[PDB]
RNA sequence: CCCCACUAUGCUUAGCCCUAAACCUCAACAGUUAAAUCAACAAAACUGCUCGCCAGAACACUACGAGCCACAGCUUAAAACUCAAA
RNA sequence: ACCACGAUCAAAAGGGACAAGCAUCAAGCACGCAGCAAUGCAGCUCAAAACGCUUAGCCUAGCCACACCCCCACGGGAAACAGCAGU
């Protein structure tokens, strides 16, 4: 009985990793999309220099 | 707990947790991320710790 | 600070080198006849390894070299 | 090392660079640079030839990667300045640093610890248990106790077919 | 169940692979220095049958406890590699993991 | 000690030797300026953590052992006798 | 009493644990593993102190060790109070 609900509650703390891995993916996919902006800005300046 | 042999390991996956190996072959995983110190003494109290029955007869 | 600590081993070694500089035709005999010794007590602890092992001669074509000669 | 007539790798990219003059090609290339600019290229062969994301050099395989290419820069230099004792030291440090580097790799991404020493041909090697001088007088019983060792399993060897022997004629 | 070995169940860390389906094992356990009253380290070493050889040197292992010795030091064997070196799996995702980093995201399989 | 002369040596090359008051006598890393600021002097006082080292003076940068291209050498390094101080 | 498929007590054997000082005792020198065997592999211990020297009966409801010496005791040296009293 005790092993059964030492299972149920890793299924409990599992949900609720889930449920905060999918919010860390939306605030870095944020974070990516405007590292890139940001990094092709300073690639394009480079390459019209280098031209 | 003497005799029971105590294992520590650093940084080897992205949380952390802990795995007790009983006698029986079984094997216990305790998932512990976000759990307070004094939360896991419970918990593995409740677990695979003795009653205060079982420690009073003793 | 005054060198008074200083001084007294300044003395020390100055006795010490002139004492080897007055004797030194002594220690070289005395180091030579150790460094003989040594070698022999190294020979002995060779032979004390094969002889315990079984064996009656040193394995064959084996030669103890002479490890404490200046050559 | 890269041809002499490889572009630098900050002209690689850049549109029509191609079409202009021969010597305009020359000026651009690593004849008429450092060496430093010669180890930039080849530090970019090694990434696009191992590493899964050429782009991210913080990882430590791009770390392995581009301290690999120092340590050779090293030993060519040590090969002409013999007795250059502080790129000496920077060689050795090197050397151990990397080494420190493919063990915390190992135990972490094993798929990409084989795929690195294959890369840069490193043949990894585990550190000695004990640290202490070997002297003459240990060198030569340590070679002695080998050479006696090596008698005794000869005898043991031939008292085996003696007494082989022996109890066959009893039959 | 019974056995005459003293170590029944035992985890440790391979330290040696060069004896033919034997794996060198280093386990510690924490011993309490009664005057400084501070737990340290104290480790031992078991051999282990392998008999597949699928020990490598860095894993950590866990032993079980043979009936009876199969050689004067070989009084274990090899029950279940726990963490394979350099490719470990999050017993609490199951995922595949690079030290403190997932190298599969749990949200790929939900 | 002062004056003159001149040699080993200071230089180059190739090997050794492996020492210094090699001391800025102030170990590395991280942090603080508030509390009791703190024996004295020196270059204000502290916290966390780690490694190294120390336990009266002298004997002793010594003896012995061991290692070392070192053979009047270097490194490591005691004890007995002695004093009630240093 | 006798059998006790038992209990109690407790050898041999296997696993584990178990004094002090000296590291100026730093390496030990066969100290491992696999295999039914033949035989194969070259390993095993060690600065978290191996190997070695020196000191000491111990953890005291008591325990260990010894019992003239040669660790032992066929044999040998030799002729035995470390039982009590006694010299
Ligand atoms: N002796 C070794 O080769 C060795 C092996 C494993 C761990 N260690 C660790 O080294 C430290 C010093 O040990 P010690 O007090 O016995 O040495 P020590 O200074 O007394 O020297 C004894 C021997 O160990 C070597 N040694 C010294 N310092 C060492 C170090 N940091 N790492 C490795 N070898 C070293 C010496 O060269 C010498 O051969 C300790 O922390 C110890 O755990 C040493
Ligand atoms: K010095
Ligand atoms: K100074
Ligand atoms: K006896
Ligand atoms: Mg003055
Ligand atoms: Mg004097
Ligand atoms: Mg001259
Ligand atoms: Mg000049
Ligand atoms: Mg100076
Ligand atoms: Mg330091
Ligand atoms: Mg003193
Ligand atoms: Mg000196
Ligand atoms: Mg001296
Ligand atoms: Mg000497
Ligand atoms: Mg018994
Ligand atoms: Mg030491
Ligand atoms: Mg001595
Ligand atoms: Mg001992
Ligand atoms: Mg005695
Ligand atoms: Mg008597
Ligand atoms: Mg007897
Ligand atoms: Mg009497």
């Amino acid at each position: 009985e005790l092993m059964a609900w030492n299972q149920a509650e890793n299924r409990r703390l599992h949900e609720l990793r889930i449920a905060r891995l999918r919010q860390e993916e939306r605030e870095q996919e944020q974070r990516q999309a405007l590292e890139q902006a940001r990094k092709a800005e300073e690639v394009q300046a480079w390459a019209q220099r280098k031209e | 707990n003497p005799w029971v042999q105590i294992m520590m390991f650093k940084n080897m996956t992205p949380s952390p947790f802990l795995r007790f190996y009983l006698d029986s072959g079984e094997q216990v995983l305790v998932d512990v991320e976000t759990k307070s110190n004094k939360e896991i003494m419970e918990h593995i109290r409740k677990i695979l710790g003795k009653n205060e029955e079982t420690l009073r007869e003793e | 600070k005054n060198v008074l600590k200083i001084r007294r081993r300044k003395m020390n070694h100055h006795k010490y080198r002139k004492l080897v500089k007055k004797t030194r035709f002594l220690r070289r005999k005395v180091q030579e006849g150790r460094l003989r010794r040594k070698q022999i007590k190294f020979e002995k602890d060779l032979r004390r390894i094969w002889l315990k092992a079984g064996l009656k001669e040193a394995p064959e074509g084996w030669q103890t070299p002479k490890i404490y000669l200046r050559g | 090392d890269p041809p002499p007539s490889t572009l630098l790798k900050d002209y690689q990219n850049v549109p029509g660079i191609e079409k202009v003059d021969d010597v305009v090609k020359r000026l651009l290339s690593l004849e008429m640079a450092n060496k430093k600019e010669m180890l930039k290229i080849k530090q970019e062969q090694f990434m696009k030839k191992i590493v899964a994301n050429p782009e991210d050099t913080r990882s430590l395989e791009a770390r392995i990667i581009a301290l690999s290419v120092k340590i050779r820069s090293y030993e060519e230099h040590l090969e002409k300045h013999r007795k250059d004792k502080a790129h000496k030291r920077y060689l050795l440090m090197s050397i151990d640093q990397r080494k420190k580097m493919l063990k915390n790799l190992r135990n972490t991404n094993y798929d990409v610890f084989e795929k690195i020493c294959w890369g840069l041909g490193i043949e990894y090697t585990f550190p000695p248990l004990y640290y202490r001088r070997a002297h003459r007088r240990f060198v030569t019983k340590k070679a002695l106790c080998i050479r006696v060792f090596q008698e005794t399993q000869k005898l043991k060897k031939r008292r085996r077919a003696l007494k082989a022997a022996a109890a066959a004629q009893k039959q | 169940v019974r056995s005459s070995v003293h170590a029944r169940w035992i985890v440790g860390k391979v330290i040696g692979t060069k004896m033919q389906k034997t794996a060198k094992v280093r386990v510690t356990r924490l011993v309490l220095d009664p005057y400084l009253l501070k737990y340290f380290n104290k480790r031992k070493t078991y051999f282990a049958h392998d008999a597949l050889q699928q020990c490598t040197v860095g894993d950590i292992v866990l032993l079980r406890a043979l009936p009876v010795p199969r050689a004067k030091h070989v009084k274990h064997e090899l029950a279940e590699i726990v963490f394979k070196v350099g490719k470990v799996i999050d017993p609490v995702t199951g995922k595949p993991c690079a030290g403190t980093t997932y190298l599969e995201s749990p949200l790929s399989s939900e």
